[PDB]
RNA sequence: GACGGUGGCCAUGGAAGUCGGUAUCCGCUAAGGAGUGUGUAACAACUCACCUGCCAAAUGGACUAGCCCUGAAAAUGGAUGA
């Protein structure tokens, strides 16, 4: 049925109902690329001042807790059905928290079947080609146009967000170019209150 | 135990229309029509309007059951070849002899010369739908179009087999023409 | 010569699963021949790479 | 125990197996040593101008070479001088052998070598920096006069050196 | 029982073949054990000793053990010709990155001495072998390795080979 | 995602998760084998254990024994009687 297995839940469902109402202020995250290796060097920061807590979809047994607690599951923004979220929780640095949390990130090429967020851009112009590697880039589909002297198309526009795959050809650009664009990381969605919602803004800083 | 109903439902996209007359199914597409006939079923193929198309089977068991998704998913191929046809693209690799390849067009037949070196002329036409052409963009390499699945990877995998080396340790020599993508659009 | 069109060329005629009895051309994962001389037997090994 | 310095211009990062007697019986590897430019004779000797007694044959210990000398420096390994220090002398000849490690206690070694390797070891300290160091090694005991994690949870020596040596 | 323990194995219709082919297995063994040859000293195959040992004219029983056989039958090429009866040494040269699948294969199949093994040049070793076994150790570590590698002679004679008349 | 101490002890040109004798605890978490593998001057790099994201409902195994198939090759042409 439930509560059996490997890796029990009912061992940790006594993190994920209890001391989920001891706590203000709090941030909807992102973890849909982020490491271990980028994880313990924010997981030292966030163990003073309060927890890195989440059951994955296993908080749907916080429905027992909102009989006066009034705590949203599905009544807030990010709806929670297309995501994977780890969400960071705060007892004594409640308030700038924002600013740690979005130093530790790394830029780094993507793969074939990430979660694509928001700031992605292709390699593309002279300085992101080789005379060399054009011959990958000549396989694919889309037929090319000469702009400064260089077998190469531009697309330097967001054009990609969060919810939609990348495709597989797309990887190799990243991962043999030296181009890393965008330094990602975690990701705050929503500024969550004990029942309600504290700031509903989104903030990246 | 056999099961009192199995159905499926395909689902026609607006632009190609379905003429099914007793299990055969013909589609019409914006790029090409395409006829499969599915007489070797006890299925009634029947079409919902004009946006589905629902395979069913009364009382089928096991061998009958398992024919209800195939017969479904090869009328998919059917409607996916006529709104954006299938495009494989199929690589030269070789040792040390350049394979050379010549197309026609006019039963669309590819000619296979300088194969491991051999002197053998490997003439080989294509299927009744089926076009290719060199790339001259990526080196080593052509592309196949066509407007059906049966048609354009069967003409394929005649490429492949007959770009064979035979006699020899076939772990090693690795000489051929290999399907590499399997694109749609 | 390319690294990427030895793993393509591999993929079509050396990476298989060749049958004990049957010595059969099977797919990487499969688990039994599917020719009647095996009896569909389910004892097959990889076929053996080079150095 | 030398002072580790700043890094400096164009360092020569290297990498050694020993630091004893060190090639005593080809004791190093004789391939990451003339990779970068630097003779034998020079190299055996950087080996003991780092840790001379201290040593052992499997390590993640790293000698600098500012504009090319021996600058007496330790940016060496966590794992070294915890069993170095039971049973004292590490040399060569004698690691050659087997050794049962000395129970003479090191709590108070195991903060200054706590963070020998890195600064800030990405681990929760002061309540659990014998935990991991402690039990690091399970031949032998620390001391057999106290049973460790458990009366040496809490149980705790210095408050400003689990991240910073002497 | 008597007629077996006090009797002597008689032989059946293949005695023909157990006797002829018996002294044509013999020839075939005990005369080919270490024989090298003049000049610059190599081995060689068994049909030229199936020349030379009809060309000296020997007669084989079997009565007389064949250890004691083989140590007859050379004693009438040495009192012939100029052969030599005792081991040999070689000094393999190897690369050490490709050669040490052929260190393995060759170090429980014969004796090895001065196992001098570098990182930056080539593993030299040195050997405890036989006059005979080299055409074999020519070969296999080029048909094993696939590129070339070197035989150099150390030593032509060392004693507890047949030297010893055992 | 698959991190640190740590490249665990030992052993040696070199053996760092991954040729071997022995142990097998910790931090941080939902999740880490002192490593299920491929390879290498050993690494690196790819990879599996375990967790988690999309998903929407049944899934996996070890057996049992009915029919059937492999096992199953002989001489004139061929015999459930056809």
């Amino acid at each position: 049925m439930s509560g059996a297995g490997s890796k029990r839940k009912n061992v940790f469902i006594e993190k994920a109902t209890k001391l989920f109402t001891t706590y203000d202020k709090m941030i909807v995250a992102e973890a849909d690329f982020v490491g271990s290796s980028q994880l313990q060097k924010i997981r030292k920061s966030i163990r003073g001042i309060g927890a890195v807590l989440m059951g994955k979809k296993t908080m749907i047994r916080k429905v027992i807790r909102d009989l006066a607690d009034s705590k949203p599951e599905l009544d807030a923004l990010n709806t929670y059905l297309k995501q994977n979220t780890c969400i960071i929780f705060c007892k004594d640095n409640i308030a700038e928290v924002k600013r740690v949390i979005n130093t530790q990130r790394v830029g780094a090429p993507a793969k074939a079947g990430v979660f694509a967020p928001n700031d992605v851009i292709i390699p593309a112009g002279p300085t992101g080609m080789e005379p060399t590697q054009t011959s990958f880039l000549q396989d694919l589909k889309i037929a090319t146009k000469i702009n400064r002297g260089q077998i190469d198309i531009v697309n330097e526009v967001h054009i990609i967000k969060t919810g939609q795959k990348v495709g597989a050809s797309e990887a190799t650009l990243l991962q043999k170019l030296n181009i890393k664009p965008f330094t990602y990381g975690l990701e705050p969605k929503i500024i969550y209150d004990a029942g309600a919602c504290y700031s509903p803004s989104i903030s990246e800083e | 135990m056999k099961v009192i109903n199995s159905s499926r439902k395909v689902q026609i996209p607006e632009n190609v229309t379905v003429d099914v007359k007793g299990r055969s199914v013909k589609v019409t597409g914006p790029r090409g029509t395409l006829s499969k006939s599915f007489d070797h079923a006890s299925v009634d193929i029947n079409l919902v309007g004009k946006k589905e198309l629902t395979v069913d089977l009364w009382f089928g068991n096991r061998k009958q059951i398992a024919c209800i998704k195939t017969i479904t998913s090869i009328i998919e191929n059917m409607i996916t070849g006529v709104t954006k046809g299938y495009e494989y693209k199929m690589r030269f690799v070789y040792a040390h002899f350049p394979i050379n390849v010549a197309v026609t067009d006019g039963g669309r037949v590819v000619e296979i010369r300088n194969f491991f070196g051999e002197k053998i002329v490997r003439r080989i036409e294509l299927l009744d739908g089926i076009t290719c052409y060199r790339n001259e963009k990526a080196k080593d390499e052509i592309v196949l179009t066509g407007n059906s699945l049966e048609l354009l990877s069967q003409s394929c995998a005649t490429i492949q087999l007959r770009s064979a080396i035979k006699y020899k340790d076939v772990r090693k020599f690795l000489d051929g023409i290999y399907v590499s993508e399997r694109n749609v659009l | 010569i390319e690294p990427s069109l030895v793993i393509l060329a591999r993929k079509y005629k050396c990476d298989k699963m060749i049958c004990r009895k049957c010595y059969a051309r099977l797919h990487p994962r499969a688990v039994n021949c599917r020719k009647k001389k095996c009896g569909h037997s389910n004892n097959l090994r990889p076929k053996k790479k080079l150095l | 125990m030398p002072p580790k310095v700043d890094p400096s211009e164009k360092v020569e990062v290297f990498l050694r197996v020993c630091g004893g007697e060190a090639g005593a019986m080809s004791t190093l590897a004789p391939k990451l040593g003339p990779l970068g430019v630097s003779p034998k004779k020079v190299g055996d000797d950087i080996a003991k101008a780092t840790q001379p007694w201290k040593g052992m044959k499997v390590s993640v210990k790293l000698t600098i070479q500012n504009r090319i000398a021996v600058p007496e420096v330790l940016p060496s390994a966590s794992a070294l001088v915890i069993k170095a220090l039971k049973e004292p002398p590490r040399d060569r000849k004698k690691e050659k052998n087997i050794k049962h490690n000395g129970n003479i206690p090191l709590e108070e070694i195991c903060k200054i070598a706590k963070t020998m390797r890195f600064k800030s070891l990405a681990v929760d300290f002061k309540g659990s920096v014998l935990e991991i160091l402690g039990t690091a090694h399970s031949v032998g005991c620390k001391v057999n006069g106290k049973s460790p994690r458990d009366i040496q949870a809490g149980i705790q020596s210095g408050e400003i050196e689990v991240v910073e040596p002497k | 029982k008597q007629i077996l323990t006090k009797g002597e194995v008689q032989v059946s219709d293949k005695e023909r073949h157990t006797q002829l082919e018996q002294m044509f297995r013999d020839i075939a063994t005990i005369v080919a054990d270490k024989c090298v040859n003049p000049e610059t000293k190599r081995p060689y195959t068994v049909i030229l000793i199936e020349r030379a040992m009809k060309d000296i004219h020997y007669s084989v029983k079997t009565n007389k053990s064949t250890k004691q056989q083989a140590l007859e039958v050379i004693k009438q090429l040495k009192e012939k010709m100029k052969i030599e009866r005792a081991h040999m040494r070689l000094r393999f040269i190897l690369p050490v990155n490709e050669g040490k699948k052929l260190k393995e294969k060759l170090k429980p199949l014969i004796k090895v001495i001065e196992s001098e093994d570098y990182g930056q040049q080539l593993e030299i070793v040195c050997l405890i072998d036989p006059g005979c076994f080299r055409e074999i150790d020519e070969l296999i570590k080029k048909e094993t390795k696939g590129k070339g590698s070197l035989e150099v002679l150390n030593l032509k004679d060392v004693e507890e080979g047949d030297e010893k008349f055992e």
